[PDB]
């Protein structure tokens, strides 16, 4: 799985 | 062969996101062709429409420590580059690998990624890219 973004 | 999923590189952000759905299609009068596709993980709000040559393709898949040797300088990958604003999967190539001694629980190799949209490098581990079917 992979990292779980976070938006600016 | 898996059933094809897909990611969408983001207008506002640049960075590549998973694709839920495609709900439709539209042709601009200057021919350019977009979809508009779902973010997963989001709501409407959030969708898109892009373009399917530069801004559609087939998800980048996190490798396992097993195969981390299969990833070479020069590749394409998905790197999850950590900000204090902002974490996001962008697009880099990798300048250079130092490999190290693992087993396949964890890869401690460091991989040198050269960042496609301002150039800017960072150092990273392998549980931060992705790599290009
Ligand atoms: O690269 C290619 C890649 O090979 C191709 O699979 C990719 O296909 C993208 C297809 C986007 C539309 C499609 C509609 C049906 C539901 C899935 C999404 O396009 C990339 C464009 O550069
Ligand atoms: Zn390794």
């Amino acid at each position: 799985t992979k990292q779980t973004a976070r938006k600016s | 062969s898996a059933d094809l999923a897909f990611e969408a590189k983001s207008a506002r952000d640049y960075a590549w996101y998973d694709v839920s759905s495609f709900l439709t299609y539209r042709v601009l009068r200057t021919g350019e062709l977009e979809v508009r596709v779902r973010f997963s993980g989001f709501d409407n709000r959030h969708d898109e429409w892009v373009n399917v040559k530069t801004s559609v393709r087939e998800r980048s898949i996190p490798v396992e420590p097993s195969e981390c040797g299969r990833v070479n300088v020069g590749d394409l990958l998905l790197c999850f580059q950590e900000r204090e604003d902002q974490a996001l999967y962008c697009d880099g190539h990798v300048l250079n690998i130092k490999r190290g001694i693992h087993d396949h629980a964890r890869c401690n190799c460091v991989f040198l990624v050269r960042y496609e949209l301002d150039n800017t490098e960072e150092s990273l581990g392998l549980e931060r890219i992705c790599r290009r079917p």
